[PDB]
RNA sequence: CAUCCGGUCGAUCCUGCCGGAGCGCGACGCUCUCCCCAAGGACGAAGCCAUGCAUGCCCGCUCACCGGACGCGGCGGACGGCUCAGGACAACGGUUGCACCCCCCGCGGCGGUCCUAGCCGGACACCGCUGGCAACCCGGCGCCAAGACGUGCGCGCAAGGGCGGGCGCCCGGGCGAGCAGCGUGACGCAGCGACGGCCCGCCCGGGCUUCCGGGGCAUCACCCGGUCGGCGCGGUCGCGGCGCGCCGAGGGCCCGACGCCUGGCGGAGAAUCAGGGUUCGACUCCGGAGAGCGGGCCUGCGAGACGGCCCGCAC
RNA sequence: CCCACAGCCCCCGCCGCGGAGCCGAGGGCAAGCUGGUGCCAGCAGCCGCGGUAAUUCCAGCUCGGCGAGCGUCGCGCGGCGCUGCUGCAGUUGAAACGCCCGUAGUUGGCCCCCCGCCGCCACGAGGAAACGGGAGCGCUCCAGGCAGGCCCGUUGGAC
RNA sequence: GAAGGGCCGCGAGCCCCCGCGCCUGGAGGAAGGAGAAGUCGUAACAAGGUAUCCGUAGGUGAACCUGCGGAUGGAUCCCU
């Protein structure tokens, strides 16, 4: 945990939405961005999956918005820890949300 | 991956501001570790052969140096590849030539002839304060120099005056708005101006806004801003007052010179 | 209208072009890989081989030869154009064989011939038909 | 590697996309006759140079008059053209540049200035004299027929002081 | 030899990557020390030449260490009798193998020689009047060649007593 | 630097292909007066190798011979040069971080060491006598040198470990960020020292790491099982399923996973030419990988090195 | 003179070798006279010629193109608006699924005068050169190179 | 502190089995294309001498014929 543990937040701060929360103390965050193709002068919508450690100090469900901070390697695929999370409603048509 | 450090340096890969001819050869001098880094320095041989022209080849420079005919910060140096940096002291008593190494407007090294009144000290930038063994405070400078037991009033980014004979601080100029500075990094190397504003972004760089003497304004990060006095330079500087002309004026000047 | 034109539709355009550009016969023949394997010349300008037999609306019989490529061991026919050059080629003589103007396809009224003979025993056919050089060594 | 690998190099001429075209053949022959040209690579070089000038003029003309790049590049181009003498002194607008032709380029050749000074009986005579080294451009003898003479040296092209 | 380079693993999707270089000397490991409690034979410590000329000492056999009583601020050198609990595995306890986190039994002589005459924690006194005291190992044998630690007290002591009581 | 022409018919207009016309890269044929610049065994054989050469230098140690030999010792040989086999969320390109790291030379500082000091002890080399074997290789005895080896005079000092802050948050040694240092209770005597340097900072370099980009086939649609996470120890310069024990179940996928193929090193760039783009990118500069195939290791700050050693296989 | 030694460029005196080939002549495509052979031999990238004037084969004359270079073979770009984002076609030439529902995906009427966020535009920092563009300099010109002159911006090598 | 030995760790080579990819022999069978001036008939183009074509099913030396339903690209834009 970043508040009660012995790890520090350093580097880049990002935002995303919760994709899965089946793990013990971890989640999967989905990030939306845009890619530009010069030939056709148009964009494409892409997505990536990013894993984070969720401290017991937060209650999170799917579709919530989270802020993650970079830290040292915590595992094979984990380098981020949650620091904030806004709530959302269960009923809400999924919307492509770059952040 | 090379199994060890690098001891060579291709001429085509050398820094642009050294002004080395493409056809001079495949190789170029490799500076050795010392007061200044590779990209913030220039070798002695280049000054002594490609500028002052007192030597025509590597061998002549070797003999001149090993005979102890050059002094650096009051200390004779015999390495042709010894790195020369910023705000250094160059002395050749045989011909009574004293120079301080500064930056021109175009962004290249130059020699500023000086007098005997101010060649006993140099200006250095402080960028690190830390506790050493036993907890005794220290500090470091842009020329790889350490001083023990500094005054608490001195903080980071400041500027320090130290005698060449003795590394004892005489006076320190603070880092504050309204002070003349000299840029030493990037697109604006060599420009002289006064500070106007300071804006900090947490966790990242700090940007400085300065205004030239003629009203021109420009920006840069705090890692390449050097203080040279309080409202007036403490040292003698080149003929021009740190004014970068436009392309039109430079072309006119070239035409006049031709 | 017919084609996609939205501002976020470059992926579909790229995929459509990738799929549809395989319909061209030339692009297929050049980028598919079948021809390169099936071509006895394997993309070479010309080949060195060994002749093994001489044979020959227009009703004129054209003179050619059967050859086996040294590096390939498959059989083909190459046609000797210049007059009087049949006698200049002898059975079991090393030759260098190139192609006609139309890559792959037959050229002219000749059925089942797609190559040319340009050297025998190391002498250019043109240099010999004009009497510049001579084949006294063979 | 050897230092010889860093020596730059490029071609200097172009060939017409349609070779067999009667009017072009006749015009090229006529220009050779009035200028005594050896082969047709010289006309190609001239067209190359003219194309470069025209392209630069176009690019500068698309831009605004008060564009700093426009001022700089146009001033340099005008200075070069005037010093060469290809463009008249009284013209100082980039628009006039587009109306230049290869003939103006030919008129500043060494043979041209030699002949219009009446120093030679003809273009062929001028060329043969140039080969034998009887001419002192400025103060220096030159044996290149295609050497171009600037305005400041046109009054100074003389006979070699060493020639018989 | 032994290594911890990640080229030989799988991707997050469980796919094989493929090897593009031979083994490198930065990514190497070494056989575990397996420090044994003594209970020719004696305190045996070896040394290892590590990267950059550094020296790392690992212990193979030892029997004494420094231990502390934080509440009473008492610290002496004692003998470790045996290991009695280890979360990782029971095999280590049977073999008496020393590692960080192992709960050991020390002798009471150096402590009882000055205790039992001052008001303090009751349980520590009960251990003192006996022949052994529960303690823990805080150092890393195999990296520094020493076995130091501190005496238990509070909820963790209750936890370990409740754990090892039925045995 | 915005170009077209001939061919289906008894004649005509279209669609549509075929062929011509230019540039560059190479190979072949013919021919060739003079000067300048200049590539050159890469093209599914990373196939095989006679012959010769490609890394030495010197400050210390002279009863060697008439000081030059030689050898001990020090520095360097991990740079440079050749190639593109392998490898397709990798490498590589731009952008972050180490509050998870190591670092020779050089520069500047600092320099207090627990319990015969007008200067300690023994060896080996070369070398003399004596010898083995085809060659390569070395043996035995013998006096002698060190800025070599060993011990070591000396003002307490390496590594590690325990205790030492707050009362909703914020408002100096240093930070954006409770990070460094110190005191104190116990362990242990590491390093320097027979002409004094352990130690610290900077520099070059290296290791990993955030974000974005990063070949084709769906006649490959479901894949992974240390694979996904947690706890604990070990090992590592060091973080980490890196390895082990226990627990839970997880992770990726038509925004194309996984599998297969590639006559696949990448980039800066090259060719072509209205504008938009297509194809190539062995090779000059940067980075990566290798030295017949596959593995292992010593020395060293630094190599899993091959003009270093050991093994198996093929020659 | 230069060169580590030699060449070589260039300067100086004496004697003085002047040499063009490769393709083609029906159209595309600029360029025509006799003798042979007779659907044979051969030419021909395509159309085509040759079965007695052969304007196309084999020779002579003549003529045209480029030029110390010319022609042939294979590949890439262009030709090509025959891969079409700019910018193809879909009644009859090749091509609208037999029809409906429908998820991912793509696309979504109008309105609030100033707040926050994403995209967007402009400027700026920072970060390698060579190549490319480009200012100036008469290597005799040039391909090039960063020189060079005297009383040189601090001579210059900007961007 | 040498040789030597034992347990584990790295890991070559050989053997056994399985799978993937690329080539390849084959009696006989069957398709296509080209060549010639072959034999058997006439299915289509005119109402082509039974209007043509589509889907389906069966039969027949061969082209093809017939039945069920559909189209006009027909030989009809026209009749309480
Ligand atoms: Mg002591
Ligand atoms: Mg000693
Ligand atoms: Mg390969
Ligand atoms: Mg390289
Ligand atoms: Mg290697
Ligand atoms: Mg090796
Ligand atoms: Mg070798
Ligand atoms: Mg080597
Ligand atoms: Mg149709
Ligand atoms: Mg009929
Ligand atoms: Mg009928
Ligand atoms: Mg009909
Ligand atoms: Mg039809």
């Amino acid at each position: 945990c970043p508040f009660t543990g012995n790890v520090s937040i350093r580097g880049r701060i990002l935002r995303g939405v919760v994709h899965s929360a089946k793990m013990q103390r971890s989640i999967i965050v989905r990030r939306d961005y845009l890619h530009f193709v010069q030939k056709y002068k148009r964009y494409e919508r892409r997505h990536k999956h990013v894993a984070a450690h969720l401290s017991p100090c937060f209650r999170v469900k799917e579709g919530d918005i989270v802020t993650i901070g970079e830290c040292r390697p915590l595992s094979k695929t984990i380098r981020f820890n949650v620091i904030k999370v806004e709530p959302v409603s269960e009923a809400a048509k999924k919307r492509f949300s770059p952040f | 991956m090379a199994r060890g450090v690098r001891k060579h340096l291709k001429r085509l890969n050398a820094p642009k501001h050294w002004l080395l001819d493409k056809m001079g050869g495949i190789w170029a001098p490799r500076p050795t570790n010392g007061p200044h880094g590779l990209r913030e320095c220039i070798p002695l041989i280049l000054i002594l052969r490609n500028r002052l022209h007192y030597a025509n080849t590597y061998a002549e420079t070797s003999m001149i140096l090993q005979d102890k005919n050059v002094l650096i910060d009051g200390k004779p140096r015999t390495d042709p590849t010894f790195p020369v940096g910023f705000m250094d002291v160059f002395e050749i008593p045989k011909v009574h030539k004293t120079f301080r190494v500064l930056y021109d407007v175009k962004g290249r090294f130059t020699l500023v002839p000086i007098q005997s009144n101010e060649a006993g000290f140099k200006l250095c930038r402080v960028q690190k304060i830390f506790l050493g063994d036993k907890g005794m405070p220290y500090l470091s400078t842009h020329d790889a120099r350490t001083i023990r037991f500094p005054h608490p009033d001195i903080k980071t980014n400041d500027t320090i005056k130290i005698n060449l004979k003795t590394g004892k601080i005489d006076e320190w100029y603070k880092f504050d708005i309204g002070k003349i500075v000299m840029v030493t990094g990037g697109r604006n190397c060599g420009r002289i101006g006064t500070i106007q504003a300071i804006d900090k972004h947490m966790g990242s760089y700090t940007m400085i806004r300065m205004k030239d003497t003629e009203g021109t304004e420009f920006l840069t990060r705090l890692c390449n801003v050097f203080v040279i006095g309080n409202d007036s330079p403490a040292v003698a500087i080149p003929t021009t007052k740190g004014i970068r002309p436009d392309i039109i004026k430079n072309r006119e000047l070239r035409l006049r010179s031709i | 209208m017919s084609k996609t034109s939205g501002l976020y539709t470059a992926r579909k355009l790229r995929t459509v072009r990738r799929v549809n550009r395989w319909a061209d016969k030339k692009y297929r023949k050049a980028h598919l890989g079948t021809w390169l394997k099936a071509n006895p010349l394997e993309g070479a300008c010309m080949a060195r081989g060994i002749v093994t037999q001489k044979i020959g609306p227009n009703s004129a019989v054209r003179k050619a030869v059967r050859v086996q490529l040294t590096k390939n061991s498959k059989k083909i026919t190459a046609f000797v154009p210049r007059d009087g050059s049949i006698t200049y080629i002898d059975n079991n003589d090393e030759v260098l064989v190139a192609g006609f103007g139309r890559a792959g396809r037959a050229v002219g009224d000749i059925p089942g011939c797609r190559f040319k003979v340009i050297k025998v025993a190391g002498i250019g056919l043109l240099a010999l038909f004009l009497r510049k050089r001579e084949k006294r060594a063979r | 590697p050897r230092i010889s690998r860093h020596r730059n190099s490029s071609k200097t001429y172009s060939t017409p996309k349609k070779p067999f075209t009667k009017p072009r053949l006749d015009a090229e022959l006529k220009l050779c006759g009035e200028y005594g040209l050896k082969c047709k690579r010289e006309i190609y070089r001239a067209r190359y140079m003219l194309a470069k000038i025209r392209r630069t003029a176009r690019n500068l003309l698309t831009l605004d008059e008060n564009d700093i790049k426009r001022r700089f590049e146009g001033a340099a181009l005008l200075r070069r053209l005037h010093m060469l003498g290809i463009l008249d002194e009284e013209k100082d607008q980039l628009d006039y540049v587009l109306g230049l032709r290869i003939e103006d380029i030919f008129k500043r050749r060494l043979q041209s200035v030699i002949v219009e000074s009446k120093l030679a009986k003809s273009v062929h005579h001028a060329r043969n004299m140039i080969k034998a080294r009887h001419i002192s451009v400025g103060g220096q003898i030159v044996n290149i027929p295609s050497y171009m003479v600037r305005i400041s040296n046109t009054s100074r092209v003389a006979i070699a002081d060493t020639s018989s | 030899g032994i290594t911890h380079d990640k080229m030989y693993k799988r991707s997050k999707t469980g796919a094989v990557q493929g090897k593009w270089h031979k083994k490198r000397k930065y990514n190497l490991g070494r056989q575990p020390a397996n420090t044994k409690l003594i209970v020719n034979e004696g305190q045996k410590i070896s040394t290892i030449r590590c990267r950059g000329g550094n020296i790392k000492r690992r212990a193979l056999r030892l029997s004494h260490g420094s231990f502390a009583w934080g509440s009473a601020d008492i610290s002496h050198k004692a003998r470790i009798l045996q290991v009695v609990y280890n979360s990782t595995s029971n095999e280590l306890v049977r073999t008496n193998t020393l590692v960080k986190g192992c709960v050991v039994q020390i002798d009471s002589a150096p402590f009882k020689s000055a205790l039992s005459n001052d008001t303090l924690d009751k349980e520590i006194l009960d251990q003192i009047r006996g022949d052994h005291i529960l303690a823990r190992i805080s150092s890393r044998p195999g990296q520094v060649g020493t076995a130091d630690g501190y005496i238990l007290e509070g909820p963790e002591l209750l936890f370990y007593q409740k754990k090892l009581a039925p045995k």
